């Protein structure tokens, strides 16, 4: 009756939690990379600009 | 057929092992008709005849 406020609700940088399993969602602090790699199937020749 | 306004650029060149280079001519000929397209220099290999 006296747990009060929840992890949920004490969650700093907007995180937040959910069960089954419990984990922290959506605090996005940070940068995160990518290295995505492409052919040349997307570029196109500037003379066909 | 004479050109005139022999106006040459490349949008982008990269001296890799193959074509790495593709330069972008601008002209006005004079009529229709092939045109001799050479590299003088050594140094760059025009793979068109």
């Amino acid at each position: 009756k006296e747990r009060g406020a929840s992890l949920q609700h004490t969650a700093p940088f907007g995180c937040q939690i959910a069960t089954n399993p419990v984990r922290a969602m959506n605090c996005a602090v940070g940068n995160m990379p990518i290295s995505i790699d492409i052919p040349d199937a997307a570029f196109t020749r500037v003379v066909d600009a | 057929p004479s050109l005139t306004d022999m106006s040459c650029e490349v949008p982008a060149c990269t001296h890799s092992s193959d074509f790495g280079g593709v330069a972008i001519i601008k002209y006005a000929a004079s009529k229709k008709g092939k045109c001799a397209v050479h590299s003088m220099t050594n140094a760059v290999t025009i793979r068109e005849a």
